[PDB]
């Protein structure tokens, strides 16, 4: 009925873009609302953003205006698009489904994103 | 807390009312907390939407007065809550964020059971 | 798991018949989860203390089959199986150590508050 | 009625030894069980070992052997006598007491062991 696959994600220096993409499969998914939640090494799990089949936004604080979020509605794919990077934006990135501003209702494999100093 | 729904809906202050009628009909709740991201901002009911423009945004609408139970709290005492207060659902926050809810609904089916329960014990 | 006791009074199976009756008679405990530091190994009641010699060890009388519950169940759930097996403790186990324990004692009186409760509902 | 205060405990070279104390006071005291609890730096709370007014002692199998306990039922002072100490040994030692192989019911208020190889 519902299943999530991420994409992209990785190594990007502080102050670095990077582009998560998130696709949909399944008969049961149906204009839900999408989302990412991310778990940094030791902390719990954390909504980053999210968005309605309405196109309504939901961002946490910490990575608002830095983080945009938006969604092909045909395709039924989420994108999370992350500027201004910071090294405690290191986390897993997990693509979420459900309801509402918080869906959490289906959850996909995760994509690691690291945000450190390293050698250009 | 036992009893407590991890997979809550929610809105936020900038949705307006049309949304979440269609949450309304999606869902079949009655009420929905009012979080900024996760942290929780207020609470809005059907009662709150009645007669209510449909363009209206959330934020004019909800009450920002929001009873809440921690986790560590347990379904009775959140149970003890919601019967006093009159109301049917209780968000469960951490450090203003929202973790779950509590519906009345589960805890009055809760209660019946444990009476089913109990005639087994004897 | 709400109506968990954190603080569980254990033995070893090291001890005696002798001083598990001075904890029942100091706890007021009528059973007691049997461990090797914290991981539990097997359970004792009063029952099986019934004509046993005082420098007997709790290794050689104790019941290995222990039921347990994990910390993520209900404590309703809890209660369903204290009814149906009959025992009035339910020891709390993570990873094969015991980090609390339930006794059918508070379930007993969780519910006689929940009829009191929920006549102030209506 | 029941008050605990820990002693000693600090550096250790691998290998080395240590002995943490704890006395009891107040008129709540009674014979009760005394034992040590640690936590790690990101892992919960961990018994280490215990012993009843009876002298009957419960240590957990990764430190069995290597640590040794011990009261003065006079003085209500539990010692815990630390040897073959390891990395994965340092933590917050808390001293505690209550009745039974797991006491859990008073507290102390911690000291800190850190085991870790260093300039001697």
């Amino acid at each position: 009925q519902v299943q999530l696959q991420e994409s992209g994600g990785g190594l990007v220096q502080p102050g670095g873009s990077l582009r998560l993409s998130c696709a949909a499969s399944g008969s049961g998914f149906n204009n839900n609302a999408m989302g990412w939640y991310r778990q940094a090494p030791g902390k719990q799990r954390e909504l980053v953003a999210a968005i309605t089949s309405f196109g309504s936004t939901n961002y946490a604080d910490s990575v608002k205006g830095r983080f945009t979020i938006s969604r092909d509605n045909a395709k039924n794919t989420v994108y999370l698009q992350m500027n201004s990077l910071k090294p405690e934006d290191t986390a897993v990135y997990y693509c979420t489904a459900g309801w509402g501003a918080t869906p959490r209702s289906y959850w996909g494999q995760g994509t690691q994103v690291t945000v450190s100093s390293h050698h250009h | 807390m036992d009893v407590m729904n991890t997979e809550v809906v929610t809105v936020t202050p900038e949705m307006t009312v049309s949304e979440v009628i269609d949450l309304i009909l999606k869902t079949k709740h009655l009420g929905f907390p009012v979080v900024e991201g996760e942290r929780l901002v207020g609470i809005i009911t059907l009662h709150d939407i009645i007669g209510v423009e449909p363009e209206e945004r959330v934020g004019n609408i909800m009450s920002r007065e929001v009873v809440a139970v921690s986790p560590n709290q347990s379904a009775f005492e959140a149970f003890k809550i919601m019967s006093e207060m009159g109301i049917g659902r209780l968000p469960v926050v951490e450090h203003g964020r929202v973790v779950g809810i509590v519906s009345r609904s589960d805890l009055m089916r809760i209660k019946e059971i444990l009476e089913a329960l109990e005639v087994m014990g004897w």
